[PDB]
């Protein structure tokens, strides 16, 4: 409850209704928020045989705010899925390859009680493909193959889905 | 607004938005008080007043909703009129300390002046004007400084009633300043434009109301135009505006005094303390990574002199290209003597040769002499240690240092007009500043227009049946797509991209004159406004639009404008091509 | 104050992207062979004592805009040798006003260019660029994706073997270098409006002195004509400018000389003074006409070579004019070289 | 003599790639579908050290992220240094404080006892200072009548307004009683937006009213406190009640 | 993708309200440049079409004042709440595609003047502009002579900047015989040390208008403070540019150098000083007090203005036919600034320092300055205006080392004199005449010692201090202190000023070392500061206001009893007090009084703040079957006690009777304990 107050009409008179009609609630308020949330909802570190380094977590959470201005309350979602992946090649001589795969979905969906009216009003759903390979040449000069894919989706309807996607070799060297 | 996003001095209430809606919005409150023992409450709020929405039904095709609005009180409407007494309810006596801070006390002074050609600190009559003789011990316009004349300095250092008071701005943390963020609060509804009409009075014939029945010494200070007019308005009002109220405030200085450079280049500070320059080591020591120079100077740590520090930092991002010629001569006469040179010519080289105010270059050329004679005083080393218990025998100098250093200024030959120093106090360049309309999307349809008044019919504009639309033309706006020019798609001849309504208009065209950059869009987009005066348009039953004369339909398209108040927007023509 | 200049399309081709030149006062035509010398002269790298290298320069235009070459040449006989550069002209960071879209504007020009060996003396090359901008990047009637076009070189390049002279026993340096020469460029993707390519002429000798064998001194000239037709300085006002852009490029390119004297070529010296050949402390002046370019400079500059790499660096003052963007910066070269040190006589 | 060795240090980094760009707004024309730009990137972070032939000095450090430092000085056993690139000039003087953040070159000369120190440079920086008194940094302000806040500040009432210059007449003491205890304020919402986190997601229709309140007062006319044209049978209570609904 | 909403700006509500102005152009085959709202006509001739042809177009420019509206539709007044640009087609017949090459709300930054310096006069402020109107029909704008293009680099190119005029603009009934209108800009323009404001001009009858003559129009270059009580009008008569129809009048008769300012403004200065001995009632004083001095300008004054204050400037058009209606174009350019004064600087700084072997370290400098001498970075508004002579003089002592090393102390003993002369270039009133031009102007040596005595600035500042003393090692291990700051100064605005500070510190802090406490801390420091000030009267040097009295006088310590009872109770305990003293007063002050008056004397409290901090690790681990928590426990409590000044100690009713309404006090407490209960059973 982030503010709740003490109500000057729920005081001692022979008027106990207020307009619409009521009995004057002591604690006046507003905005009573539940938050739920699964920071990890499961998480899974997976450090395999020989090395297939893996993290998948699945995020999740709730925010339902209710408040009693205008009596509709407001639900969001989490669903943020993760897949962390690493391994490496050996003696070619060694590449480092990596991979986070990532997907965050999102909502913002107004309920009302009288009447069912629940409109969306927010969103996301933004997945991203991040993915590098390295590759050392020498003690000094290396390589690193680098592919950032990455797609946005409409959730509502003035999103404008996005597809972006950086790639191309970075060398690097190092004295 | 949420609770951070204004304040409010809640016992004289006032609120104190922390956004300054200024384009127009709406701005209401509802609230709720108490004197004593009694409640009373002027809005209605959300947990008080009728409920949001009401359902009258169980299907979607029965269900009658009705939403209840919530009755409030104004305190700015869209369209500011000045007359209307939501007008008055601004408050115009606050003024914002510029970039300030918890503004604590006895680090903040300020002082009101009257700049008539200078800065003096008391009011004079005009002419035979004589203030009204017997003032009260209050009002007492003859002599007193401003901040007594203001009703703004009457209590003591401490906060206590004083008889002509410390001759210092009070600073009652929340009466007369928001200590938080700047924002002296004068103690009147509008000090300068009433409280001195009231107290330079000399009658009752004389009225606030009317600016014509003044005192004829109170038609010099009376500044009505800023209290009952816009802040844009009252320029026009320029004789008066002569109060300004100088002042200063401090940082906290908690760690030292912070320069406001970061990474400063070593060796440049220069804190001359009290007009003698400061040791870099025993008196002082600098950071050079934050700031912070700090005065480990007992006797003169604290002491209130302003101590002045030079910093030459090296961040400056975009700023004129300097040249720094200059050599200095350095004799070695017998030893602990010497004989300076120092020359030097600091050249500025302006960007373009219309150099403007304020943005100068300089030419300057210093050259000076030296000194710096050393010695030892073994005479007065014994006569230290001829005194009383003192043993040491640790050397003493007497050096003694000395130097001239002519400054002879020019300006750089290269921002010269006809052979001269010109600086174009105002080259009319930056005047008529465009605000573009021309984006075809973010018009649309507009409502059937009225004509010669708000009585006329010409357009149905006030037909209240479907009656409405039926003038209106098929009006379609748009700008030609780069793919036709481009790219011709399967259908459009080339003779078609030709014929004076579609041919995109170069700018080599509109603005022969302009140079357009390199690889920038050259390519004057356009506007076009197809009318079709025989179309029918959009929504229409019009039955006949047949014998309706296509002299008679319009055409409309309406916008938005992103910023309201022409007048402090000073928006003057509608251009176009 | 310039009078009627000349738009010479992609200007960024015209500006140097190295450190061996740039502090030399922009020449390289007549300078010794060198990774860097493919926007210069790219004659010269049958030259290179070397078989191969590759370089990456920078100039930061402090004004994160950046201009940045990444050359490589491999010399594969002792008699040839193919190279390849590529400019790359960049507005280092963007952003579009929650994911937002990147767009960075950008000018590369790709190039590749063979020079062959034809005599002892001298020797012929002949290179290609496709030249690409999409500065324009942007939204809603002002479309991106704007277009390049292709670029022919020749150049020429005599190196002396030895003439050994009354104390000092230096060699000589010569060579053209024909640069830009392509169907003229349109950003706006018609057919009825396109900007000349920078057409250069350049034209340079130089002459090294050399103290002791491996202590040398070297000076240069160069001569910048840029070959396009100066613009017609109102009936007749607008048809003289309708006859200057119906004009092609191959024409233009013959035209070049109808200027209204014509002693608007740029030129440069420069001295080299290189010190056991791991060391080189370059000055240059660089002077363009006041009315037809407005631009020259005193460009600084050094150059380290510690075992195969070498670290050039250059500074630009500004002689006269207006304000140059690049006054105040450092154009950082860097070079890397390979095995298979050649014996140039 | 010999010893070239100017040893560099850092690293550096190309990153040559491919960046591939598409919306779907409809808005666009179809020739703004899919932009295909190149990608070059330069982090060259390198400085060079070294002694060369044992009277020069280099000394450099340049970053691809403004303050890049080239210093090249040189020591003979007539010429007592020249630098280049990093030159200071002291010049310790109270009057003729030189610069001592500049690029270019320095020279000097011993002819005996005349040391001729001189430089040609580009001076790159600014020179400011402050006025720091006890505390620190005192720094001015000079406002005038003209030019006070904008409409950010306002009265909660007629009633407010116009008892708030009298019931500040002994200013600490305010001669009234009331307490503002609760208040909620409504703007337009220009930015159509829901949120959970910036409090909530209450927000309602609104008729404010203009006279709602607005007890008239004694001293001004009714004309400037109630908008009312014609405010006949218009207050139900005495003429300086408080600011209430019922008024 | 955005819904098709009835509402337009995104505001959430539909505010159907109708309140217009209509602007209504025309859309006729002819249009040429005078009537309807055209500009420019910049006609092309062979522009190449795709299929190879080439069409006639023109490129008609519309410039529609926002300020004049043809009607009002609604209860409109005036724009300051202005949305919803709305534009309609009417009136056609078939067929019209109209194109604009650039529509645009143009907002100046000019602010045409409103007020006498109604009746039917179209005044307009536009800016003519070499890169759009390069082609207007009575004159094409060529720049005026000397004025270059300004180039500048965007991107490795050069890039012709863009020029401009203002265009006011004279139309409908024209400006009547004196009836003049102006346009006025706010700045802070400080133009004393330049020697000439100058400025070009130009004038044009109207199209299809009574050609203007030779004179009825004037420069009219009010500037300084103000528009009506405080300016410096500059005027010229203009001369038109005699139009004949070939509209590109070349750049020397377009920019005539009869219509060119020129005005040193060292002469100004002169007209400054004839009328201040020409009273604000005169016959002088033409109508509206302007005192014309009845080269080619007939220059104004009303009532000294400034320079360094140029704030509203006010460029503008006023008529001087003797009877018609003048109806002008009149263009105005480059507004510059001539030569400044290249005269020097001078200082001579000069040091002393001394030693006397660890004992006295002696300095003393002073530095004289001249008028001019600054830095070399500093500009030319921002070097020096003032004669300078600094003087400083530290003399910091060692008393403690006359003594012997046994029972040594440390007497530190600075003592700083110093002070500073300044003597400003320009009289500070009447700020750009000089202190020269207005001592050699006057026989009248009772005024004349009023000036150049209330325009020396002078300060004086001693400072006497022993910070440190003590007696190195209920022993003495005290640590007193003493200090005394005075400032004297009689500037311009304060004839005298005075500042006091004593502070007088000593502190305690014992620190036990072995139930008893482990530490004490103790301090006291008496706090005095008073300050006069005695604002001058700048009329005559004489008596001056009142003097204004502000004192501090203060009383304040500390104190702190650290107890470590047992191992588990670590209980501090810190007061502090803060008392004010009253010595010098009712509500009248007394000025009879003194720094050093009463000085150990203990005042009435002002605020009074406790504190108590204890800690208990709850020793639970004496109990052998509890030994698994780590239960700890603090408490701090504080308490404050505020004054609440004399205003509510006395607050009178105005009943006549005195209350007294108390002075506030407060708590607080924060309980915390933090548990384990680590589960050791």
């Amino acid at each position: 409850i982030n503010q709740f107050r003490s109500n000057f009409d729920y005081n001692s008179s022979p008027k106990v209704q207020d307009v619409n009609t009521n009995f004057y609630n002591e604690i006046i308020m507003s905005n009573v928020n539940l938050v739920e949330q699964f920071s990890p909802l499961i998480r899974m570190d997976f450090e395999l045989k020989s090395s297939l380094r893996v993290l998948s977590e699945i995020k999740k959470d709730r925010a339902l705010s209710m408040s009693f201005d205008n009596n509709l309350l407001t639900e969001v979602k989490g669903m943020e899925y993760i897949i962390g992946l690493g391994y490496r090649f050996k003696d070619v001589s060694d590449i480092n390859i990596k991979a986070d795969f990532s997907l965050r979905n999102n909502e913002t969906l107004v309920r009302y009680l009288d009447y069912d009216n629940n409109q969306l009003a927010a969103g996301q759903n933004i997945w991203s493909l991040k993915l590098t390979a390295d590759y050392s040449f020498s003690k000094n000069l290396t390589a690193i193959f680098y592919y950032d894919h990455s797609f946005s989706k409409a959730v509502i309807s003035t999103s404008f889905p996005l597809t972006n996607i950086r790639s191309g070799f970075t060398l690097r060297y190092n004295f | 607004l949420t609770t951070n996003e204004y304040t409010f001095n809640p016992q004289l209430g006032y609120i104190s938005l922390q956004q300054r809606l200024a384009n127009d919005e709406i701005l209401a409150v509802a609230f709720e008080y108490t004197v004593g023992g009694k409640v009373y409450q002027v809005g209605e709020f959300g947990s008080d007043g009728v409920d949001a929405t009401v359902v009258t039904g169980n299907n979607s095709s029965n269900q009658a909703i009705i939403t209840q609005s919530l009755v409030l009180k104004m305190l700015k409407s869209n369209l500011t009129n000045v007359k209307n007494p939501v007008w008055n309810l601004m408050m115009k006596n606050v003024y914002q300390i510029p970039q300030a801070y918890q503004i604590k006390q006895d680090d903040f002074r300020l002082n009101i002046l009257y700049t008539d050609p200078s800065p003096i600190n008391y009011i004079t009559p005009v002419q035979g004007s004589s203030f009204p003789p017997n003032p009260a011990p209050d009002s007492k316009v003859e002599q007193t400084p401003l901040l007594n004349v203001f009703n703004l300095d009457r209590l003591n250092y401490n906060n206590d009633p004083q008889a002509g008071g410390d001759g210092f701005f009070d600073y009652i943390p929340g009466v007369t300043v928001d200590v938080q963020n700047g924002r002296v609060i004068f103690t009147t509804k509008e000090p300068f434009g009433e409280l001195i009409f009231n107290k330079l009075q000399t009658g009752a014939g004389e009225s606030y109301n009317d600016p014509t029945t003044y005192n004829a010494n109170q038609q010099k200070y009376v500044f009505r135009n800023m209290y009952r007019n816009t802040q844009a308005g009252a320029l026009q009002d320029s004789d008066k505006n002569k109060f300004l109220l100088r002042g200063k405030y401090k940082s906290s200085g908690s760690n030292g005094i912070p320069i406001g450079a970061f990474n400063v280049p070593q060796g440049s500070v220069v804190v001359t303390a009290a007009g003698r320059v400061l040791v870099e080591g025993i008196d002082y020591s600098v950071d050079y990574q934050l700031g912070r120079v700090q005065i480990l100077d007992p006797s003169l740590q604290a002491s209130n002199t302003p101590i002045e520090v030079s910093l030459e930092n090296n961040s400056i991002f975009g700023q004129q290209t300097r040249r720094f010629m200059g050599f200095n001569i350095e004799h070695k006469i017998s030893d602990k003597f010497v004989i300076g040179g120092t020359y030097l010519k600091m050249t500025e080289r302006p960007f373009t040769q219309k150099s403007t105010y304020g943005q100068e270059s300089v030419n300057n050329t210093i050259f000076g002499f030296n000194g710096n004679y050393s010695t030892e005083v073994p005479f007065l080393t014994r006569l230290a240690n001829k005194l009383p218990n003192i043993d040491t025998d640790v050397p003493s100098n007497l050096s003694i240092r000395g130097e001239v250093a002519f400054l002879r200024p020019d300006a750089p030959k290269a921002s010269d007009f006809q052979g001269e120093a010109t600086i174009y106090v105002d080259d009319f360049e930056g005047s008529q500043s465009t605000i573009d309309m021309r984006s075809a999307y973010a018009w649309s349809l507009a409502s059937t227009p009225f004509i010669t008044s708000i009585n006329d019919n010409t357009f149905n504009a006030n037909s209240n049946t479907l009656e409405y639309g039926f003038k209106r033309a098929k009006l379609s706006w748009y700008t030609i797509d780069p793919v036709f020019y481009s790219s011709k798609p399967s259908g459009i001849s080339n003779d078609d991209l030709s014929l004076n309504t579609t041919r995109r208009i170069y700018s080599r065209e509109l603005y022969p004159n302009t140079d357009i950059a390199q690889g920038q869009i050259q390519v004057v987009n356009t506007l076009d406004l197809t009318y079709y005066p025989g179309e029918r348009g959009p929504y229409n039953n019009n039955p006949s639009f047949g014998a309706s004369n296509p002299s008679a339909n319009f055409g409309g398209i309406m916008r938005a404008l992103n910023s309201t108040n022409f007048e402090q927007g000073n928006v003057e023509y509608i251009q176009f091509w | 104050d310039i009078e009627r200049p000349i738009t010479t399309g992609v200007p960024f081709l015209l500006v140097a992207a190295d450190a061996r030149a740039a502090g030399l006062g922009d020449q390289g035509v007549a300078t010794s062979s060198d990774v860097f010398s493919q926007q210069w002269n790219p004659a010269k790298y049958a030259f290179a004592e070397d078989a191969q290298g590759l370089s990456i320069s920078y100039t930061p235009y402090l004004t994160d805009i950046s201009l940045g070459q990444v050359t490589y040449y491999n010399k594969i006989n002792d008699r040839s040798a193919f190279a390849g550069s590529f400019r790359y002209f960049g507005f280092g960071g963007i952003e579009l006003r929650e994911p937002t879209r990147e767009v960075n504007p950008n000018e590369f020009a790709l190039d590749g260019s063979y020079s062959l060996k034809l005599s002892e003396t001298f020797s012929m090359a002949v290179a290609a660029r496709y030249i690409r901008s999409n500065l324009k990047v942007a939204t809603e009637e002002i479309d991106a994706s704007a277009a390049g076009s292709f670029a022919v070189d020749v150049a020429g390049f005599y190196q002396s073997e030895e003439i050994a002279y009354s104390d000092f026993n230096g060699r000589w340096r010569a060579g053209f270098n024909i640069q830009n020469l392509g169907p003229k460029i349109s950003y706006d993707h018609d057919d009825l409006s396109a900007n000349f390519l920078p057409a250069n002429l350049r034209v340079g000798g130089g002459f090294d002195f050399i103290f002791d064998d491996y202590n040398k001194l070297g000076v240069s000239l160069e001569l910048t004509k840029l070959l396009v037709p100066t613009p017609p300085g109102s009936q007749a006002d607008e048809a003289n400018y309708k006859k200057y852009k119906d004009i092609g490029w191959v024409s233009g390119i013959f035209k070049s000389f109808g200027d209204a004297e014509l002693k608007e070529i740029t030129y440069s010296a420069a001295a080299e003074y290189m010190y056991q050949d791991a060391f080189a402390m370059r000055l240059g002046y660089y002077h363009e006409s006041p009315m037809k370019g407005a631009k020259q400079f005193f460009s600084l500059g050094a150059g380290f070579k510690y075992s195969m790499i070498k670290v050039d660096v250059s500074y630009l003052f500004s002689a006269s004019k207006v304000k140059n963007p690049l006054e105040n910066t450092l154009r950082f070269s860097l070079t890397f070289n390979f095995g298979d040190k050649y014996e140039t006589y | 003599s010999n010893t070239i060795d100017v040893k560099p240090t850092g690293s550096v980094e190309m990153d040559l790639g491919v960046r591939y760009t598409k919306q779907d707004n409809p808005a666009f024309s179809p020739r703004n579908r899919s932009s295909l730009t190149f990608d070059f990137d330069q982090r060259i972070s390198m400085s060079l050290m070294g002694k060369i032939g044992t009277r020069l000095e280099v000394n450099a450090n340049y970053d691809t992220q403004f303050q890049n430092l080239f210093k090249l000085a040189y020591t003979p056993s007539i010429i007592q240094k020249v630098e280049v690139g990093n030159v200071s000039m002291p010049l310790n003087s109270t009057l003729i404080r030189g610069a001592q953040s500049l690029f270019g070159v320095k020279t000097q000369l011993q002819f005996g006892r005349t040391t001729i120190t001189g430089v040609f440079s580009e001076q790159k920086s600014q020179t400011k200072s402050v006025v720091a008194e006890n505390g620190g940094t005192v720094q001015n302000f000079d406002l005038y009548a003209l030019d006070y806040d904008n409409d950010r500040h306002f009265f909660l009432s007629q009633y407010f307004r116009n008892k708030y210059d009298v019931s500040l007449k002994n200013y600490p003491f305010i001669d009234s009683r009331v307490q503002i205890t609760r208040l909620e304020v409504w703007v337009t919402n220009k930015q159509n937006r829901v949120t959970t986190t910036g409090g909530g997601n209450n927000l309602r229709n609104i008729i404010a009213l203009q006279d709602l309140g607005e007890a008239q007062v004694s001293g001004v006319p009714d004309n400037e406190v109630v908008v009312i044209s014609s405010t006949a049978g218009f207050f139900n209570n005495p003429i300086d009640s408080p600011t209430s609904n019922t008024n | 993708t955005l819904p098709d909403v009835e509402d337009i700006n995104r505001d959430n509500t539909m505010s159907t309200i109708n309140a217009y102005y209509e602007y209504s152009i025309d859309v006729k085959p002819g249009m040429q440049v005078g009537e309807n709202y055209i500009t420019d006509i910049r006609e092309v001739t062979n522009v190449d079409l795709p299929n190879g042809g080439t069409t006639n177009a023109r490129w008609i420019q519309f410039k529609i004042p926002v300020s004049q509206p043809q009607n009002t539709i609604g209860n409109i007044t005036d724009f300051r709440s202005i949305r919803f640009m709305r534009m309609f087609m009417t009136g056609f017949n078939s067929q019209m595609t109209v194109r604009f090459g650039a529509l645009d709300l143009v907002r100046g930054e000019w602010r045409r003047y409103t007020g006498t310096l109604d009746d039917g006069v179209e005044f307009d402020v536009a800016a003519v502009n070499i890169q759009e109107n390069g082609t207007k029909c009575p004159v094409n704008y060529v720049m005026p002579p000397g004025v270059q293009r300004e180039q500048l680099y965007n991107n490795n190119t050069v890039i012709n900047q863009n020029e401009q005029a203002l265009a006011v603009r004279i139309g409908g009934a024209g400006l009547q015989y004196q009836d003049s209108r102006a346009v006025f800009k706010n700045v802070s323009v400080d133009m004393r040390q330049y020697k000439k404001l100058k400025m070009f001009l130009h004038a044009e009858s109207l199209p299809n208008q009574p050609t203007l003559e030779d004179d009825e129009m004037v420069g009219f270059i009010r500037f300084g403070n103000d528009f009506t009580q405080n300016f410096y009008q500059v005027e010229i008569p203009l001369k038109v540019t005699k139009t004949g129809g070939s509209c590109s009048i070349s750049p020397d008769l377009v920019w005539m150098d009869d219509n060119s300012i020129d005005l040193a403004l060292d002469l100004l200065t002169r007209m400054k000083i004839k009328a201040m001995s020409i009273d604000i009632n005169s016959s002088k004083r033409d109508v509206n007090g302007i005192y014309y001095p009845d080269g080619k300008l007939t220059l104004g004054i009303k009532g000294n203005p400034n320079f360094g204050l140029v704030r509203n400037l006010m460029v503008g058009v006023k008529s001087r036919a003797d009877h018609k209606d003048i109806k002008g174009e009149v263009w105005f350019n480059e507004l510059r600034l001539a030569d400044l004064e290249n005269k020097g600087g001078m200082a001579a700084i000069l040091n002393v320092d001394t030693n006397m072997a660890d004992f006295a370290t002696v300095s003393a400098t002073g530095r004289k300055s001249t008028i001019g001498f600054g830095s070399l970075e500093q500009g030319a508004n921002e070097r020096d205006r003032e004669d300078v002579q600094q003087y400083n003089i530290v003399t910091n002592l060692n008393l403690g080392k006359l003594l012997p090393k046994k029972w040594g102390i440390n007497l530190p003993f600075n003592y700083a004199i110093g002070e500073e002369v300044i003597t400003p270039e320009y009289d500070p009133f009447n700020q750009d005449i000089k202190l020269d031009q207005l001592i050699r102007e006057t026989t009248d040596q009772a005024e004349k010692d009023n000036i150049r005595t209330r325009a020396i600035d002078y300060t004086k500042r001693k400072s006497i201090n022993f910070i440190g003393v003590r007696k190195d090692r209920d022993i003495e291990n005290f640590t007193f202190s003493q200090s005394y700051n005075q400032v004297e100064r009689h500037d311009y605005e304060v004839a005298d000023y005075e500042d006091e500070q004593s502070n007088s510190a000593v502190n305690y802090a014992y620190t036990f070392q072995p139930y008893l406490p482990s530490n004490i801390s103790f301090n006291t420091n008496i706090l005095r500061q008073s300050n006069r000030q005695q604002f001058r009267e700048v009329e005559v040097e004489g008596i001056g206001l009142d003097p204004l009295y502000r004192r501090n006088f203060a009383f304040n310590y500390q104190y702190g009893f650290g107890f470590n009872l047992t191992k588990s109770l670590k209980l501090n305990y810190s007061a502090t007090s803060n008392n004010i003293v009253r010595n010098f007063l009712d509500n009248s002050p007394k000025e009879d009084f003194n720094i050093w008056d009463d000085y150990l004397d203990i005042g009435t409290p002002n605020q009074h703040a406790q504190q108590l901090v204890l800690n208990y690790d709850i020793p639970i681990n004496k109990i052998p079957i509890f030994g698994f928590v780590k239960a700890s426990y603090s408490y701090t409590a504080d308490y404050m006690w505020q004054r609440s000044s004399t205003a509510f100690s006395e607050y009178e009713d105005p009943n006549g009777t005195v209350y007294d309404l108390g002075n506030t006090i407060q708590n607080s407490n924060s309980n915390t304990l933090t548990t384990t209960l680590n589960m050791n059973t």
